[PDB]
């Protein structure tokens, strides 16, 4: 079966080089063509360029001769090369396996990739537990907030990914250099805190990851 | 080159209803030797990447359902959607494929649902983040509806506007409503000389604002 997994830095700085590399499954890069798609923050797709199966690639006249694209059919992986870096260019990133004209077109989940001169910090995360004796009732919201990362994004799962229903992880909003977030999570009141709950967030433009357990005022 | 122009930018509909929303391309897209139109139609969920709907202006691809239909030729094409339900809620894009790829500004549907009082949760900053001079204050509004809300902070009876921080999730595309997180952020300083902390959540859905609030001491 197709699978594509797009692998990139995540931040990089201005005038320097940007290297992504994507690994297909299940498919020969010289059957299909393979093209790369970008997303700015809360935008439009902008479609870059192609390598198709005979070899020969196209790119999007925007950035003429700022962006490569190439591929090692040993290794079932293609990249897209950009230098000359504009902060414009941050953006999530995605390779598709496309056919001249057909079935087949599929995306891959793509990667986050900002261009600055902010230092990469990792988050704090803090447990955010019910007012104690303020109100109580059948249903009980906790919450986690992250605060003080660079750059995006940020992964937030309540136990492992175990409780997914009833929760709500809000996008990340810029509070000088730095991003904040934070998720809630609402369940029953037999469950908290008889059983246990813990937020996991994972930073890994800092390759971070940490284990917050919401525990009683 | 070629510019795709797409319309409307937002549409709002109740489950069960139709809608369309056209692409309209700076030039023909009909290929005389294969008598072929190059426009598709994408999908893209909140928080997925996009899927591919239609090729070759009216061709659903393999495991589309009936409800979504595509037409035109030339310059003029459209998107229709039978009877939008509610995991319809998306963005949609067209892409032309006559010369160099090129994406619409896209469609935003959305749904249309009863108004709905938000459920809101204050949280006072925690024992750890104080200890780093810090102070947040989060509130959550979840599950309402419309979008529009306001939200206000009163830091002893008095409203605070500074270091406020307000972040909306992407519509829920089970029960059609937003939810909301509001931060106060404050330094241990501030917040340690003042001892009323109150949210209040004014909307349509209620003459009299949700408030929600607490006391250090
Ligand atoms: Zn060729
Ligand atoms: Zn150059
Ligand atoms: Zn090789
Ligand atoms: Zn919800
Ligand atoms: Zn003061």
């Amino acid at each position: 079966e197709v699978m594509l997994v797009e692998s990139g830095p995540g931040l990089v700085a201005p005038s320097q080089s940007l290297s992504i590399t994507c690994t297909v499954s299940g498919f020969s890069l010289s059957d299909y063509g393979v093209s790369w798609i970008r997303q700015p923050p809360g935008k439009g797709l902008e479609w870059l360029g192609v390598i198709w199966g005979d070899g020969s690639t196209y790119y999007a006249s925007a950035l003429k001769f700022r962006l490569t694209i190439s591929k090692d059919s040993s290794k079932s992986q293609v990249f897209l090369n950009m230098h000359s870096l504009q902060t414009d260019d941050s953006a999530m990133y995605y390779c598709a396996k496309h056919t001249y004209g057909g079935p087949g077109d599929s995306w891959g989940q793509g990667t986050s990739v900002t261009v600055s001169s902010a230092s990469t910090t990792p988050p704090s995360v803090f447990p955010l537990a019910p007012g104690s004796a303020a109100q109580t009732n059948s249903m009980v919201t906790l919450g986690c907030l992250v605060k003080g990362y660079f750059p995006e994004p940020v992964t937030v799962t309540w136990n492992s990914g175990s409780l997914s229903s009833g929760v709500h992880t809000f996008p990340a909003v810029l509070q000088s250099d730095l991003y904040t977030l934070s998720s809630s999570v609402t369940v029953p009141s037999s469950p908290r805190p008889s059983e246990t709950v813990t937020c996991n967030v994972a930073h890994p433009a800092s390759s971070t990851k940490v284990d917050k357990k919401i525990v009683p005022r | 080159d070629i510019q795709m122009t797409q319309s409307p930018s937002s549409l709002a509909v109740s489950p069960g209803e139709k809608v369309t929303m056209s692409c309209r391309s700076s030039q023909s897209l009909f290929n005389s030797r294969t008598r072929k139109n190059y426009l598709a139609w994408y999908q893209q969920k909140p928080g997925q990447s996009p899927t591919k709907l239609i090729y070759w202006a009216s061709t659903r691809e393999s495991g589309v359902p009936d409800r979504f239909t595509g037409s035109g030729s030339g310059t003029d094409f459209t998107l229709t959607i039978s009877s939008v339900q509610a995991e319809d809620l998306a963005i949609y894009y067209c892409k032309q494929s006559y010369d160099l790829p090129t994406f619409g500004a896209g469609t935003k549907l959305e749904l249309k649902r009863s108004d709905a009082a938000p459920t809101v949760s204050i949280f006072p900053p925690s024992s750890e983040q104080l200890t780093s001079g810090g102070a947040s204050v989060v509130c959550f509004l979840n599950n309402f509806y419309p979008k529009d809300i306001n939200v206000k902070w009163k830091i002893d009876g008095s409203e605070r506007q500074n270091g406020v921080l307000n972040s909306w999730t992407d519509q829920d595309s089970k029960d059609s409503t937003y939810s909301m997180s509001s931060t106060l952020t404050l330094t241990k300083d501030e917040y340690e000389r003042h001892n009323s902390y109150t949210c209040e959540a004014t909307h349509k859905t209620s003459t009299s604002p949700i408030v929600k609030s607490f006391n250090r001491n």
